[PDB]
């Protein structure tokens, strides 16, 4: 390509058919290249055979995410502001049931807008702003309206840094191809200087402006816009102005104190969102580390070190090419970023970190399943992109004889095991349930697997739960309750509208879901593991790195020779994970409502959204639609003519879109060709078709329009199924 | 003496697999398995039959006498035989009609010894039908039988258990 | 094996190639030339070196041992050579035979390309009912 | 047939056209006049598996081959092991 | 050279594939023909699959006074 | 309510037949595969390239057909019953303003009128029906387990069996022990069948158990 250059046009390329592999989009017309162009639009086997740029693009086309997450948030802060309900909800929590969005009464619309709290028509929320927002050491609607434009500021600017890259004549190699410092910085002072900084604006301002909110008032009968400077006088109620101490150290006297923190654990009676008196200390006690920690270092050295006998000789030298990969140092990350998201999903529901959550049921489970699909949707990826490594990234083979060349050495092996693992599971991990049916429908309970028939006896208790809620008696200092109230030992009194967390008991019907997870988590990974491992060569095809990591299927021979590849192992690996997460969700809420969520009154006689129906009745896998799907969902199929209605009214579409995927999943290809011409014929008679040769779907595009649909179908189905059984009773 | 044997993938050539690590060929294990049909065919298959029949025999009891269909039996014909003197039988000819994937029809008698064997190309087959009979014949009297000093043994039992 | 140790194509371990069905039936093996000590790619997932001898690696099945070409001719050399080993001898002299480099002319050998009638209007379906007396066994 | 998938064309020239396909196709057997004069559709095909890598490149202008062989050894599918 | 210990007993070494146990307990031909009929195996199995399996199922299912399903 | 199902049984045998008429109207061949013959029917698959070519045997359109014969012969039967049901031990207004839409076809029918059966294994002992509901979940499994066959495609299966048949051969107490048939993964037509001949029973064994398990108490 010209047009023409090198050097010697500014005149930009708008006009002249094509670009992207060289007997390119050819003069001669076609359609396939219009899904080409969008797909693989980002890729790197083309653009140039030379690293250089690519990192100079990804550090820019990156940017436009932050900026975006930044245009987003703004319409959420704005939204969570003038489309109010926040002002109204906060003087009045336990009571309200929040909104931010509202229609405009065009056509049918309005049904969707149904009285939500501080006196107005709207559609609800299961996205816990209104609750980060508890923070506001200040309060005010127009104020969020500054935090809002403060958002659009970071954006335009944190979006003109993206002009101020690639398009501007760019940095180069050394800049990233000296890695030497990167984490040094990152973790030290941002990971640090945020958490740190967050400390300073987490007791300064917030703690006090909810220390005396957890009582009454109406805001501006509290927390001015400046009030919190030098005036270290209201900081007087929430500890000393250090009195006689000077910059910690010890020649200090406490005859009666010990700074803010004074460590909690449990839950505010009046706002059980976990205590804040702590929340500063923990973030402070973070940062320090990061503050000390981001001070390594300059790199091989540490990895060029510990080897052994069978261990990893190539451990030593574990990648020069880890300054020369991406597709590698992205895949690693996704496993972590991803696997480090759904660890949120627990510490959240068994330890709320915001005021008013749990009581708020629906506004932190939405969460625990949204955060849950990322700690999964980012993991199969975290494999895909390793397959993208394993196939291609490096120039030649300069990488040699090491940890990997090792793992591969065995490979019909690491995956030889893992397999049997799964059929051991599955048999012990699902037909287990099927016993029950076949023998409870035969009907002889003597011999089921009930929490009571097969020998276990009115106790689960003695394991580690019961040595967690009881541990404030070790090296442990203490502080009433535990760490997470859901643990075996002691305490009850949690909240005065509805409930929050309490013990959460186990045994079987907790024993075996917990095991289906195993088998589910395991056969997921089998297919990804073997998939990324056998990326490039095999004894079904060895001539098998020769195009890319996709390729439809090699060809009718060898018997099958179809699925193979690794786009496709990252195609049938999604297919499982949709279950992996989709059944983990199914788990939590049936627990968390069967027990936990429920409610106090006199003598606090607890009354769960369901008197533990779980008991003897999830163990039957029909009980999973006797007690679940057919029981709850009665709220989705009753939901017409209401306010939420948009869920029942989705629940048919998307419970349709899924049942459209199979068409894309289950079908041939020269088929819709053979068909597309009958069409093309009738077209030509009137004189109406040929130009831009209309073509069927690109074997693997077809699979691309399976899967993606099967998910946005099979998923939102419950996104509806859910929001419709926590809004309204529960 | 060395880093781990004279350091080797397999017996020798590294183009067969097996990747002889431990759990494969440590004198620690490879000896816990060669009075039996691992490396070398001792006597014929004749006798190995019942140490195989029997050992595998008095298994399958608590499995189907303590996990039995309606379990913990108060029937004098369980805590042992009961039925399971069926598994050995449903499989003591799950075998015989696999020894129809062996024919090769002879009668040498070489379970007595001669000149330090090898059985040489001992791999592959080189155990005809008139061998695989005297084994799966040792299996029946090893299966059925090995089920009764299970049963016959009273049951002085350890238990609980937590 | 060892008492006779005749090697050439360096490797160390691997759960890849050759297993039970290469004795009990057929064998298949590739041989080659090379300049100075160079590290290669490998079928079966692994990777090693060269120098010489015969440079004679043995391989499970012959689709496997020509892939030394589909990359092992993007790494210099005229000469690479795979035969067929049995458990006893010959017939099927695999890269032996006559000339070499599938795209030259000495003889014609087999192939043909036609059937009875050529690609032309076989809208004509299957003809006679299969009956032992009219030239349809080819 | 026993491997019978027609990739034939009319040029049977094989330069920047087609080579790919494990063993099966030792052609260049010049028929007395067909331009770059190398012709037909195969050599001795009782050797290898069932690709359609066979066309994918260099014309067959009609069909292109695939599996059709039925009578199918094992050396004819990777897996006789 | 003291830690040149001339390999404190070579061993010979490689014990062998040679001989680290005698063999199998003398208990044998204490079953000679004892339990034959699979040691008269000369055409059988069809016999033991009507016989054995008509008496793991004839009386095995029937019973004189239920103790029902 | 009947001016729709009656146009949706009509969208069945039409679509079902555009594919069978088509399936048929060139088992002979076409542009993508011109000379598609001497074997016509089940040659399922062809090499990649050309456009990318697949379930383009007149069998695999038959294969593809049987889904809409399993979707017409569902809308039609579905219809009678809801009607009948209602037209018996009760109303008919029911099908009237509640078949003119879609959600409701799921809610009252599908969701109303299963009741009887499923709380029939019930945490509280085996009541009236038990054959049926266990059939009905046997129904939902045989079905679902179609999909493998259907989104799996011999390639992936064969290959790990290549690794999984490095086991035995390389593991003691299970060596020498020879198969007489070489471990492989299902033919590239076979599994389009078996997922189906699987998709079908599940499906046809579900309504079998469904209607009966609900036209039996009823009410109607
Ligand atoms: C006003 C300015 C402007 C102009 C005229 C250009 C022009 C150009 N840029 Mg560019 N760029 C810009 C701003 C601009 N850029 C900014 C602000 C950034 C950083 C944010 C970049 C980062 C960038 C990179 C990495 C690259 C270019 C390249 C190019 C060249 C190819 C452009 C193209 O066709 O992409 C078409 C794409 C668009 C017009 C849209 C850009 C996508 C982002 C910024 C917004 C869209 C996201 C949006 C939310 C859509 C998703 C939601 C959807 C549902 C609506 C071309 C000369 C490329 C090059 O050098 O040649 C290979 C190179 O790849 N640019
Ligand atoms: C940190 C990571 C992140 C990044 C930066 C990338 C980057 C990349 N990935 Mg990738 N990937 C990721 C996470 C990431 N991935 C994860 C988590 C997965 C697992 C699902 C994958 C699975 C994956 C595959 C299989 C592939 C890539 C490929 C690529 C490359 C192609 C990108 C492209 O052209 O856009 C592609 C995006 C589109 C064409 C837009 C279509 C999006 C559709 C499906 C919409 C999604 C549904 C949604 C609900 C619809 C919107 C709403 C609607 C209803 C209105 C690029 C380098 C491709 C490659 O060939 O590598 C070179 C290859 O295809 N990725
Ligand atoms: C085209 C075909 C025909 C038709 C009309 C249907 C229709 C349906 N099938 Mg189906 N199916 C068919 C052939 C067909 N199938 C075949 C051949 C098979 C294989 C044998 C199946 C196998 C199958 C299964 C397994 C399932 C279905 C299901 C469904 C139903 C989903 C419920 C619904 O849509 O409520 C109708 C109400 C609405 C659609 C309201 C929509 C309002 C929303 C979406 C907003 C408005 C639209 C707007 C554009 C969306 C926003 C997007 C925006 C970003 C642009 C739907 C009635 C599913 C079911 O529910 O029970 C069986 C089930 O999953 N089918
Ligand atoms: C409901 C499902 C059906 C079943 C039973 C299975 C089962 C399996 N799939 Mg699978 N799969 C399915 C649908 C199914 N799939 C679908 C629809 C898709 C895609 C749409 C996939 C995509 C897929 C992939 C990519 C993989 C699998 C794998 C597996 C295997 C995992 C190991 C295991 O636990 O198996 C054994 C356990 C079971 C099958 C469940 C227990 C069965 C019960 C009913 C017991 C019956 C036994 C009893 C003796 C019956 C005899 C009685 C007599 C009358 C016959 C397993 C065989 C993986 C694999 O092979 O790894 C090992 C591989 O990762 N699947
Ligand atoms: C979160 C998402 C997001 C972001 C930040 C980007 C960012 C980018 N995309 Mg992109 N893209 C996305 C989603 C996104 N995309 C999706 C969903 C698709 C559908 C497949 C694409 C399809 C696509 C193509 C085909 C191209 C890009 C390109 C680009 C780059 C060009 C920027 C430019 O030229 O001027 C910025 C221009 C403006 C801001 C003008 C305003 C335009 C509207 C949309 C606002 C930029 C890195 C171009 C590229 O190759 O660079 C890497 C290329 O042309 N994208
Ligand atoms: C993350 C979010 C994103 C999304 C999904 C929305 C979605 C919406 N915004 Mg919005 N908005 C956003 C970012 C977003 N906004 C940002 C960054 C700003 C600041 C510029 C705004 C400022 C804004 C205003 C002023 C309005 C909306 C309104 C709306 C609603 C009207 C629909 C529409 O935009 O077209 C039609 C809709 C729910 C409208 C509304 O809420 O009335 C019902 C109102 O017009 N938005
Ligand atoms: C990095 C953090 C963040 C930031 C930007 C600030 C900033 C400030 N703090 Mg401060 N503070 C923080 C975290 C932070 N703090 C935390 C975590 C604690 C508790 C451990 C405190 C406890 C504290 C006290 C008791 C006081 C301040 C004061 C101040 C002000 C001047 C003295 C000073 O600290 O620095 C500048 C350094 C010098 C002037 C020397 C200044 C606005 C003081 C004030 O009100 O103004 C004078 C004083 O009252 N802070
Ligand atoms: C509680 C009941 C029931 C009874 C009465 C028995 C009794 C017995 N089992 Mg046993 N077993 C049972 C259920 C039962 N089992 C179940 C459900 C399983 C599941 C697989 C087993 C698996 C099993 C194995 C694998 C073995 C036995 C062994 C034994 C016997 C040896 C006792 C011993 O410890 O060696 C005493 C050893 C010395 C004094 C030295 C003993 C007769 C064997 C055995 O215990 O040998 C060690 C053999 O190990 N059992
Ligand atoms: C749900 C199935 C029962 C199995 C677990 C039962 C074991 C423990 C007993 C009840 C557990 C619930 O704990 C609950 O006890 C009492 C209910 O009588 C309530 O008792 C509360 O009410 C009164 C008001 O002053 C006083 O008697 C107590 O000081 C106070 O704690 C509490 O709200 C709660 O602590
Ligand atoms: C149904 C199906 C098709 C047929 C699907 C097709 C042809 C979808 C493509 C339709 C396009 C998106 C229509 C585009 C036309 C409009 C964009 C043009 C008008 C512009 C708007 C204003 C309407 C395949 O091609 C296929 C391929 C491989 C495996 C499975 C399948 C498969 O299942
Ligand atoms: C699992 C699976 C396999 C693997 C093959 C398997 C798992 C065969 C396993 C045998 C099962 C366990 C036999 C059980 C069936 C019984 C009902 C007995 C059948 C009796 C017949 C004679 C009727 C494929 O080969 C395949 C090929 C093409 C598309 C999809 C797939 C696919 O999904
Ligand atoms: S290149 Fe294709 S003749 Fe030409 S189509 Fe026939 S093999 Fe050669
Ligand atoms: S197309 Fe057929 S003959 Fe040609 S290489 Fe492939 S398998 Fe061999």
């Amino acid at each position: 390509l010209v047009d023409r250059d090198p050097i010697k046009t500014s005149f930009e390329q708008w006009a002249k058919p094509g670009h992207f592999s060289r007997t390119i989009a050819k003069g001669p017309d076609t359609t396939t290249w219009i899904w080409n162009l969008h797909a693989d639009a980002h890729d790197f086997d083309s653009h140039t055979s030379d690293l250089e740029e690519i990192s100079r693009k990804v550090f820019s086309a990156h940017f436009g995410q932050l900026s975006i997450i930044f245009l987003w948030l703004s319409g959420m802060y704005f939204h969570g502001a003038r489309f109010s309900n926040y002002e109204a909800w906060l003087n009045d929590p336990t009571h309200i049931g929040p909104s931010a969005q509202v229609v405009w009464p065009i056509v049918g619309q309005e049904i969707l807008n149904g009285d939500v709290g501080g006196g107005f028509r709207g559609i609800q929320i299961t996205s816990g702003f209104f609750q980060i927002w508890r923070a506001s050491g200040i309060t005010s609607e127009l104020q969020l309206y500054c935090t809002a434009i403060g958002a659009l500021v970071f954006a335009g600017l944190m979006l003109f840094a993206g002009w101020f890259h690639y398009h501007k004549a760019a940095p180069k190699l050394a800049w990233f191809q000296d890695v030497e410092s990167m984490l040094n910085h990152h973790l030290a002072g941002l990971l640090g200087l945020g958490s740190l900084s967050w400390a300073r604006h987490q007791v300064h301002v917030s703690l006090p402006i909810n220390q005396f909110l957890n009582a009454g008032v109406d805001p501006k009968e509290i927390p001015l816009p400046h009030e919190f400077i030098l005036n270290r006088d209201l900081l007087a109620q929430l500890y000393p102005s250090f009195a006689e101490g000077a910059t910690p150290f010890f020649t200090l006297n406490w005859s009666k104190y010990a700074d803010f923190l004074t460590f909690r654990g449990g839950l505010d009676p009046l706002t059980g969102g976990l205590w804040l008196t702590d929340i500063a200390h923990h973030h402070l006690a973070i940062a320090i580390l990061f503050l000390i920690a981001g001070h390594m270092y300059r790199i091989k050295d540490i990895l060029e070190a510990h080897k052994g006998p069978f261990t990893g000789q190539g451990h030593k030298g574990l990648y020069e090419i880890l300054t020369t990969s991406w597709h590698a140092q992205l895949s690693i990350n996704l496993a972590m970023l991803g696997s480090l998201t759904i660890v949120v999903a627990q510490h959240m529901y068994s330890m709320p970190p915001y005021p008013y959550l749990a009581t708020d049921y629906a506004t932190q489970l939405s969460l625990f399943t949204h955060h849950m699909w990322i700690g999964g949707f980012l993991i199969v990826g975290a494999a895909a992109h390793a397959a993208i490594f394993m196939v291609r990234d490096y120039d030649p083979t300069t990488r040699y004889n090491d940890l990997l060349d090792r793992v591969l050495r065995h490979r019909d092996a690491i995956i030889s095991h893992l397999n049997w693992v799964c059929i051991f599971l599955g048999f012990h991990s699902f037909g287990l349930y099927i016993h029950n049916d076949t023998m409870s429908a035969l009907g002889r309970p003597q011999d089921m697997f009930s929490d009571t028939a097969i020998q276990l006896q009115p106790v689960f208790a003695q394991w580690i739960q019961n040595t967690h809620a009881l541990a404030p008696g070790t090296t442990a200092p203490g502080a009433t309750a535990s760490t997470s109230l859901t643990w075996g030992g002691g305490d009850l009194v949690a909240v005065g509208n509805k409930v929050a967390l309490l013990p959460i008991p186990l045994g079987t019907a907790d024993f075996l879901v917990h095991h289906i997870h195993a088998f589910t988590i395991h056969v997921t990974v089998l297919i990804l593991l073997k998939g990324v491992l056998f990326a490039r060569s095999s004894r079904l095809i060895p001539d098998k790195a020769n195009l890319g990591f996709r390729f439809p299927c090699d060809g009718p021979g060898r018997g099958g020779t179809c699925q193979v590849s690794a786009w496709d192992h990252v195609f049938l690996g999604l297919f499982w994970m949709y279950n992996s997460i989709s059944v983990v969700i199914f788990h939590f809420s049936w627990k968390m409502q069967s027990d936990v969520w429920g409610t106090i009154n006199d003598q606090g006689v607890v009354t769960h959204i369901t008197a533990g129906n779980f008991a003897q009745s999830s163990i039957t896998i029909n009980g999973w639609l006797r007690d679940f799907l057919w029981a709850q969902a009665s709220q989705v199929i009753q939901s017409y003519g209401s306010s939420l209605s948009a869920y029942g009214l989705f629940f048919l579409g998307a419970h349709f879109v899924w049942a459209f995927s199979l068409m894309f999943l289950f079908s041939g290809r020269g088929y819709w060709q053979e068909l597309i011409e009958s069409i093309v014929w009738a077209h030509n008679k009137l004189k109406v078709a040929p130009a831009t040769q209309p073509r069927a779907l690109s074997i693997v595009q077809g699979r691309a329009v399976g899967v993606t649909h099967y998910l946005l179908g099979g998923i939102a189905t419950t996104w509806a199924f859910f929001l419709a059984r926590i809004i309204a009773v529960g | 003496k060395p880093t781990y044997q004279v350091i080797q993938p397999l017996n020798g050539d590294p183009f067969i697999g097996g990747l002889e690590t431990p759990v494969t060929s440590s004198p620690l294990i490879a000896w816990y398995l060669s009075n039996l049909p691992a490396y070398r065919t001792a006597v014929n298959p004749l006798l190995r039959g019942v140490e195989v029949g029997l050992a595998h025999g008095f298994l399958l009891v608590g499995p189907f006498v303590k996990a039995g269909p309606l379990r913990n039996t108060e029937y004098a014909g369980a805590a042992g035989s009961l039925a399971a003197a069926g598994l050995v039988v449903i499989l003591s000819m799950c075998l015989t009609m696999y020894g129809i994937a062996s024919f090769k029809e002879g009668e040498p008698s070489i379970a007595p010894a001669l000149t330090l064997t090898g059985r040489k190309k001992q791999p592959d087959q080189l155990q005809s039908a008139d061998g695989w009979a005297k084994f799966t014949g040792g299996f029946f009297f090893g299966g059925v039988s090995g089920v009764t000093w299970a049963c016959f043994l009273m049951y002085v039992l350890d238990l609980p258990y937590y | 094996e060892l008492d006779p140790n005749t090697p050439s194509p360096i490797f160390a371990g691997s759960t890849g190639g050759l297993l039970r069905k290469a004795q009990v039936e057929e064998f298949y093996v590739i041989t080659w030339e090379s300049p100075k000590e160079q590290i290669f790619e490998m079928p079966t997932g692994g990777a090693a070196i060269m120098r010489e001898g015969p440079n004679l690696l043995k391989l499970a099945r012959k689709e496997q041992c020509l892939a030394l070409g589909t990359r092992l001719r993007s790494k210099y050399k005229i000469k690479y050579q795979f035969y067929r080993v049995f458990p006893s001898g010959e017939v099927q002299y695999l890269h032996p035979k006559d000339g070499v480099y599938p795209e030259k002319v000495n003889p014609g050998r087999q192939g043909v390309g036609l059937n009875m009638r050529s690609i032309g209007k076989n809208v004509s379906p299957i003809e006679v009912k299969f009956t032992g007396k009219q030239p349809y066994d080819l | 047939m026993s491997h019978s998938v027609k990739i034939y064309d009319t040029c049977i020239g094989c330069t920047q056209c087609v080579r790919a396909c494990p063993t099966d196709v030792l052609e260049m057997i010049p028929w007395g006049g067909c331009k770059a004069k190398q012709i037909a559709s195969a050599p001795r095909t009782e050797d290898c598996v069932g690709c359609k890598r066979c066309e994918s490149a260099c014309p067959t202008d009609f069909l292109s081959v695939r599996v059709y062989l039925w009578h199918e050894t094992t050396r004819s599918m990777g897996l006789a092991y | 050279d003291l830690e040149d210990i001339a390999n404190t007993t070579g061993q010979w070494d490689v014990y062998g594939s040679d001989a680290p146990s005698p063999y199998n307990s003398l208990q044998s031909k204490f079953f000679e023909t004892f339990a034959a009929p699979f040691t008269k195996r000369g055409l059988l199995l069809k016999f033991l699959i009507l016989g054995g399996g008509s008496l793991l199922t004839y009386v095995s299912a029937n019973a004189p006074q239920d103790v029902l399903p | 309510g009947d001016f729709l199902v009656h146009h949706a049984i009509a969208l069945g045998l039409h679509t079902t037949t555009l594919i069978l008429v088509k399936g048929a109207l060139d088992a002979r061949g076409s542009k993508l595969m011109p000379d598609k013959k001497d074997f016509g029917y089940s040659f399922p698959c062809d090499g990649p390239g050309r456009g990318g070519t697949c379930d383009i045997s007149a069998w695999d359109d038959f294969y593809l057909a049987v889904f809409w014969m399993l979707n017409t012969i569902g809308w039609v039967t579905f219809y009678w019953h809801w009607k009948h049901i209602t037209l018996w031990r009760g109303n008919v207004s029911q099908f009237n303003e509640s078949s003119t839409y879609l959600m409701g076809w799921l809610r009252d029918y599908l969701w109303l009128n299963s009741s009887q059966l499923i709380n029939g294994i019930t945490p509280l002992v085996c009541n009236s029906l038990s054959v049926w509901a266990w059939m009905f979940l046997f129904g939902h499994l045989v079905w679902a387990t179609g999909f493998m066959f259907l989104i799996s495609w011999r390639g992936y299966w064969q290959e790990l069996i290549e690794t999984l048949a490095w086991a035995h051969e390389r593991t003691p107490l299970a060596n020498l022990i020879r198969w007489r048939d070489k471990p492989v993964a299902l033919s590239i037509v076979q599994a389009r069948l078996v997922g189906l001949v699987h998709f079908s029973v599940g499906y046809i064994f579900t309504y079998a158990a469904f209607l009966i398990a609900s036209t039996s108490g009823k009410f109607g």
